């Protein structure tokens, strides 16, 4: 399952 | 043996019209098992390996929702990074992301990693300790300060050390018939006359898994690299891989040369001689 | 920021005439990702050609595998045509059954 909390750059 | 789960994301801006092209692929070791293509009609995360089709509709709903959210984040990042680098809105640009985790021979967490790139160059990368970021330039420095100051900064580490490992173990057990099976290389040697005085010996390794392999030529028991050729490992298309290495030898001296093959599927390295 | 594609044209199985096989064109080490790849039978583009999903290597360069089912004969000649921003003209690499 993929990561679901990537933050915008 | 060691095992890995990695995800690859690519977003390519589309000036002229429309949203960026977004392609995501998931791998367990060298086996692709999921994909997402913004240009595909389903607009769903799709299976690319039989053993992931066992997962129910809740898994596919969750993966589709989260991969769409990732795509939106990358689209926002494409616009932000265009502003960071003082680039015009007329050109196309690309963001690439790879993250994953490795479990060791003890089936416990071994490593986690994440790397982000802009236009084919390093942008920001997670450190080995998973506690801070490495920024390639000043725009990435801005991103680094923002991320490290955020309340939710810990989430990625918690994913890599925990959730990522648990899913990898689940996938390895569900697909163990193939994922935990090593396919030893099928090896053979060919001989081609190049001139009246020289010949080419080509050492073939075919239909092996995983992709990692070492093919080496030896002359009279000593490693030789001169007058050799070594093609990049290539996929067969059926999930296995191919490679070959060649050496030019004087005619009649072929017996001096040995091809040595190292692979996970071989209890001892193979030695081929003409 | 621009790397030209390396190209390999090869069969999945050892080539024998009259025996069904798979023709592969493996393009790797290129950037940006936009590329055009065709498989040619005697200069004619093969319509039923599939390709893998876009991925990239450690150096951020992309790689793709294009493939088609085919039955090699002694007269039919096969090749792979690749166009990329780094190429002034389309690059055609002929299939060598020994490589």
């Amino acid at each position: 399952a993929i990561f679901q909390s990537s933050m915008t750059k | 043996g060691s095992h890995s789960m990695r995800y690859f994301f690519t977003s390519v801006s589309r000036p002229g019209r429309g949203e960026p092209r977004f392609i995501a692929v998931g791998y367990v070791d060298d086996t692709q098992f999921v994909r997402f293509d913004s240009d595909a009609a389903s607009q769903r995360m799709e299976p690319r390996a039989p053993w992931i089709e066992q997962e129910g509709p809740e898994y596919w709903d969750q993966e589709t929702r989260n991969v769409k959210a990732q795509s939106q984040t990358d689209r926002v990042d494409l616009g932000t990074l265009r502003g960071y680098y003082n680039q015009s809105e007329a050109g196309s640009h690309t963001i690439q992301i790879m993250y994953g985790c490795d479990v060791g021979s003890d089936w416990r967490f071994l490593r986690g990693y994440r790397q982000d790139a802009y236009d084919g160059k390093d942008y920001i990368a997670l450190k080995e300790d998973l506690r801070s970021w490495t920024a390639a330039d000043m725009a990435a420095q801005t991103t680094k300060h923002k991320w490290e100051a955020a309340h939710e900064a810990e989430q990625l580490r918690a994913y890599l050390e925990g959730t990522c490992v648990e899913w990898l173990r689940r996938y390895l057990e569900n697909g163990k018939e193939t994922l935990q099976r090593t396919d030893a290389p099928k090896t053979h040697m060919t001989h081609h006359a190049v001139s009246d005085h020289e010949a080419t010996l080509r050492c073939w390794a075919l239909s092996f898994y995983p992709a990692e392999i070492t093919l080496t030529w030896q002359r009279d028991g000593e490693d030789q690299t001169q007058d050799t050729e070594l093609v990049e490992t290539r996929p067969a298309g059926d999930g296995t891989f191919q490679k070959w290495v060649a050496v030019v030898v004087p005619s009649g001296q072929e017996q001096r040369y040995t091809c040595h093959v190292q692979h996970e599927g071989l209890p001892k390295p193979l030695t081929l001689r003409w | 920021i621009q790397r030209t594609p390396k190209i390999q044209v090869y069969s999945r199985h050892p080539a024998e005439n009259g025996k069904s096989n798979f023709l592969n064109c493996y393009v790797s080490g290129f950037h940006p990702s936009d590329i055009e790849v065709d498989l040619l039978k005697n200069g004619e583009r093969i319509e039923k050609v599939e390709h893998s999903d876009l991925s990239f290597s450690k150096d951020w360069s992309f790689y793709l595998l294009y493939y088609t089912e085919f039955t090699p004969t002694e007269k039919d000649e096969y090749a792979c045509r690749v166009n990329h921003v780094t190429l002034s003209q389309p690059k055609i690499v002929k299939w060598d059954r020994d490589m």
